[PDB]
């Protein structure tokens, strides 16, 4: 394979969202159709590298109207997210939008969405995924907000606030969505202004979480694992001296909560990841 | 995860390089991204935020990041100091009140825990006016010369012109690509 | 190098052959009108108190900074304002401008001009059709809804300042 020779086929596929959005059998067809089509660059989507923009951009005019129905925009997510396991996510949010002006039209998306649906979970995926490719913007989340004190009776709650609520509620659910929460907190705990603000309550929210969580119930287990991959992709993507503080209160709490015991791989996995992401924060980097 | 694997991961890593470009504002650190691809300059506005450009280049893929060099801009620059594989700062030749803020700017940014594995290139752009600097003035102005823990160099060039800089990109790359891997 | 620094109560004027692609920096002025003709290659104002300064067409960005009581009258591709407080600029973008530490900010469509000016437009390249005075961004106030209470657009009634 030396290019993709399948454009025209994915860019009807694509163009025929706007009027496929209201069946059930052609729905399935074309999903399974654009399944296929990507799955032959499975072994070297970099192929698709020069593509991912147009597709991208096709999909997003669909998803960023606003006389879009939640059910044709639902699809449009679904094939969003089907580009993000075949190139990654890595490498895919590269190219999505990052100016101010898309931070509150994603975060009030982020607050139309429905936790208990679980047929819609490839929405949310994107959603957090969108709203953390946009914590980027080098600006404060006050500056944003402009006047909180404009309603009268009930003040607006802010964005740096509300992002906050999202996150902790999404790190204790069932779905592919807590794994979207901890690339958003990773992109969102690590910034000045957040730092000086929420850092010390998501810190207690994680410290209470692992310190009355089990690896027995099952949604106990699901608050261990967000957990630990929040607090590993924190102190991987977080600076030294701002976390050095929080490394001793971590550890004694992480010895304390017995993972070697446990009978869970991904828990110990997370365990051992946290404990050697704390090791690191003690020495300092050499250049070899 | 078998050895087969391990180098299959190490090959598409090292073909995609990073490059954060940074530098005062009204440096031309938009400008000389656009000229660099074949795009127009004459309808660039100010960056109000921050952009990134995934181009290819003898053989390497070089994600290009630009962040304002405006003062609310810099308090998070440190949000881009993550497999940074090589730092471009930029320097207005034609600004002369300003030059301590550069080499203010640029002595912070060399003692930076993530940034010490990466090939420091400065670009003194607008050389084409007639107060610019020459390039040793500016070797001079900015400290360049007392640097030794950072592959640096300093080349005049002039977006509006597209002159010298691809023989600076082209020694950042050759000087990237003489080390093996990098630090996690 | 060009331009003017520590002024007082002094009117002054330039012609093209001074402005001929050059960097004009006008540093420490109170109380002094400028009156440039020409096409200058950069344009900045710096520590400007009551100053009127005005200038034709330009080849890149022009640089306000720790000015106030000053009156502007420019038509660049770019402009960029840092800590400017009760300014009237009658400004021709044709990209966009930008308003930084600013406060009670005042803007109107530039409409000066003086004997050979076609030909000033001729050299600098501005595409005359492209006009954006009314399109600032605010660093400080980055609101979707509210306007920033750091800038307005200027009244026709203010417009009509007396230049002679
Ligand atoms: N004369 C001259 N002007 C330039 C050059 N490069 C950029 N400019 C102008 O300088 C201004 C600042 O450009 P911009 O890229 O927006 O600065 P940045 O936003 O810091 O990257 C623009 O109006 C450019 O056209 C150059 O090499 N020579
Ligand atoms: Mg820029």
């Amino acid at each position: 394979l030396e290019a993709f020779g399948e454009s025209a086929e994915t860019r009807a596929l694509l163009g025929r969202l706007r009027e496929v959005h209201g069946g059930g059998a052609e729905r399935e067809v074309a999903l399974e159709r654009f399944r296929v089509i990507m799955d032959k660059y499975q072994e070297q989507p970099h192929l698709l590298d020069p593509h991912l923009e147009w597709m991208m951009n096709l999909l997003l005019d669909i998803v960023q109207d606003q006389t879009s129905p939640a059910s044709l925009v639902h699809l449009a997510f679904k094939f969003l997210y089907i580009i993000t396991k075949v190139r990654g996510y890595k490498t895919f949010l590269r190219l999505f939008p990052h100016e101010v002006a898309d931070v509150e039209p994603v975060l009030d998306l982020v607050t139309i969405q429905n936790p208990k649906d679980h047929e819609a979970w490839e929405t949310r995926y994107m959603l957090l995924l969108w709203l953390s490719v946009t914590c980027l913007i080098p600006f404060d989340f006050s500056r944003l907000d402009g006047n909180l004190l404009t309603q009268p009776g009930q003040a607006r709650m802010s964005i740096m606030d509300r992002i906050l609520q999202i996150a902790e509620s999404y790190l204790i659910v069932s779905d592919k969505a807590r794994d979207a929460a901890a690339v958003l907190v990773s992109r969102f705990i690590t910034r000045p202004d957040v730092k000086q603000s929420k850092m010390a309550e998501f810190l207690d929210w994680s410290l209470c979480n692992l310190a009355r969580s089990s690896f027995q119930t099952m949604q106990g287990v699901i608050t261990m694992d967000g957990t630990l991959q929040a607090l590993a992709q924190i102190f991987k993507h977080g600076k030294r001296e701002d976390c050095l503080p929080y490394a001793a209160t971590v550890l004694r709490c992480l010895d304390g909560c017995r993972l070697p015991e446990s009978n869970q791989t991904l828990l110990r996995k997370l365990g051992v990841k946290l404990v050697q992401r704390l090791g690191l924060t003690f020495l300092k980097p050499k250049v070899a | 995860m078998g050895l087969l694997t391990i180098l299959k991961k190490m090959k598409q890593k090292e073909r995609e390089l990073r490059l954060l470009m940074l530098g005062l504002d009204n440096a031309g650190k938009t400008t000389i991204l656009k000229k660099f691809n074949g795009e127009d300059i004459d309808t660039i506005s100010p960056t109000l935020g921050f952009n990134i450009k995934t181009l290819e280049h003898r053989g390497f893929k070089l994600n290009i990041w630009d962040v304002g060099g405006q003062k609310s801009l810099r308090s998070y620059w440190r949000n881009y100091f993550e497999s940074t594989d090589g730092l471009i700062w930029v320097v207005d030749s034609a600004d002369r009140q300003r030059m301590q803020d550069c080499q203010r700017e640029l002595q912070s940014l060399l003692v930076e825990e993530r940034l010490a594995g990466a090939t420091l290139l400065i670009f003194a752009n607008k050389q084409d006016l007639p107060g610019a600097l020459s390039s040793n003035a500016i070797r001079e102005v900015l400290e360049l010369d007392s640097i030794r823990s950072h592959h640096w160099c300093i080349q005049g060039c002039s977006a509006v012109t597209g002159e010298n800089l691809l023989p600076g990109i082209d020694w950042l790359l050759d000087d990237i690509s003489s080390r093996i891997f990098t630090a996690d | 190098v060009c331009g003017f620094s520590n002024l007082e109560s002094q009117v002054l004027e330039k012609r093209a052959s001074e402005l001929h692609q050059r960097d004009v920096l006008l540093t420490e002025l109170s109380n002094c009108t400028v009156r440039l003709y020409g096409n200058p290659n950069t344009l900045r104002l710096t520590k400007a108190h009551s100053c009127k300064l005005l200038c034709g067409p330009v080849s890149t960005s022009v640089f306000l900074e720790d000015c106030s009581d000053c009156v502007l009258a420019v038509a660049c591709q770019q402009l960029r304002i840092h800590s400017t407080k009760d300014t009237r600029i009658f400004l021709q973008v044709t990209s966009r401008a930008i308003v930084e530490d600013c406060s009670g900010i005042q803007f109107a469509p530039y409409t000066w001009s003086y004997p050979e000016i076609d030909k000033d437009f001729e050299s600098s390249g501005l595409d005359r059709s492209k006009n954006n005075w009314n399109d600032v961004d605010d660093f400080n106030w980055l609101a979707r809804d509210m306007a920033s209470p750091n800038w307005s657009i200027l009244p026709e009634e203010e417009r009509n300042i007396q230049w002679d």
